[PDB]
């Protein structure tokens, strides 16, 4: 795998 | 019926996607995909207790978002406090028959959502500009792949450290792992995390070497849980 998103 | 559609359906002149951790262009709709179309992918949070996600919409064929065109930004807020990798955020790219893009982000816990609407390429870019972007992308493919792989290795190492720490701190593994082994794991994880924080521009082989170092400590311990 699940790709990551920043805030 | 299905081959006559090949000539009737318009296409997406450029890949469309969003920025993922490390500044990576993650495409949800590939260049030359037929439109109208809808593509969905599920993402998660980068940091612990992250209250929201920033959806940064990019267009272009290059590996990093800084080398592509920014189309817009919106935030999806209200994410419940949870460890990195726990929240699930459904992101959908929708292009209608007029080339209009709607990007939606939805929290899977509540169905809470936000979105942005972006006009078609024809009213933002010239055919010249588009072809130029594609050309530049083809010209620098190897370099771009190097960058992508670099970020991938970084994210893999960081995720592995967090997941190991989480694993040995889980109440489910209490008594399955000795306190000593737990200490070994946690110490090595902290060392790796410090290394990561101090080496933001490290290269693929460095990240890999570090991950292998961590694995040398962790693998026999986790493997021991599953012995015959």
């Amino acid at each position: 795998n699940r790709l990551l998103l920043t805030g | 019926e299905n081959v006559q559609d090949l000539l009737l359906l318009d296409v997406a002149p450029l890949s469309l996607g969003l920025e993922t951790a490390g500044g990576v262009m993650t495409a949800l709709i590939k260049r030359n995909s037929t439109i109208p179309t809808k593509q969905t992918q599920i993402f998660t949070t980068y940091s612990d207790n992250q209250p929201g996600v920033l959806i940064q919409v990019y267009e272009g064929e290059r590996a990093m978002t800084k080398d592509n065109n920014l189309l817009g930004r919106f935030e999806l807020s209200g994410i419940p406090p949870a460890p990195r990798g726990v929240p699930q955020i459904e992101v959908t790219f929708d292009i209608d028959a007029n080339g209009i893009l709607n990007v939606t982000a939805t929290d899977k816990s509540t169905g809470k959502a936000n979105k942005i609407t972006i006009t078609n390429d024809k009213g933002r870019l010239s055919k010249e500009e588009i072809e130029r972007m594609v050309q530049e992308a083809e010209k620098y493919k190897a370099e771009d792949e190097v960058q992508r792989e670099r970020v991938s290795a970084k994210n893999a190492l960081e995720s592995y450290a967090f997941n190991m720490k989480s694993a040995v701190e889980d109440e489910g593994l209490k008594g399955k792992i000795s306190e000593a082994d737990k200490k070994k794991v946690l110490d090595k994880c902290q060392e790796v995390i410090s290394w990561l924080d101090a080496n933001t521009l490290a290269e693929k082989d460095e990240f890999e070497h570090k991950r292998k170092e961590l694995e040398q400590v962790c693998n026999p311990i986790i493997s021991g849980l599953y012995q015959g």
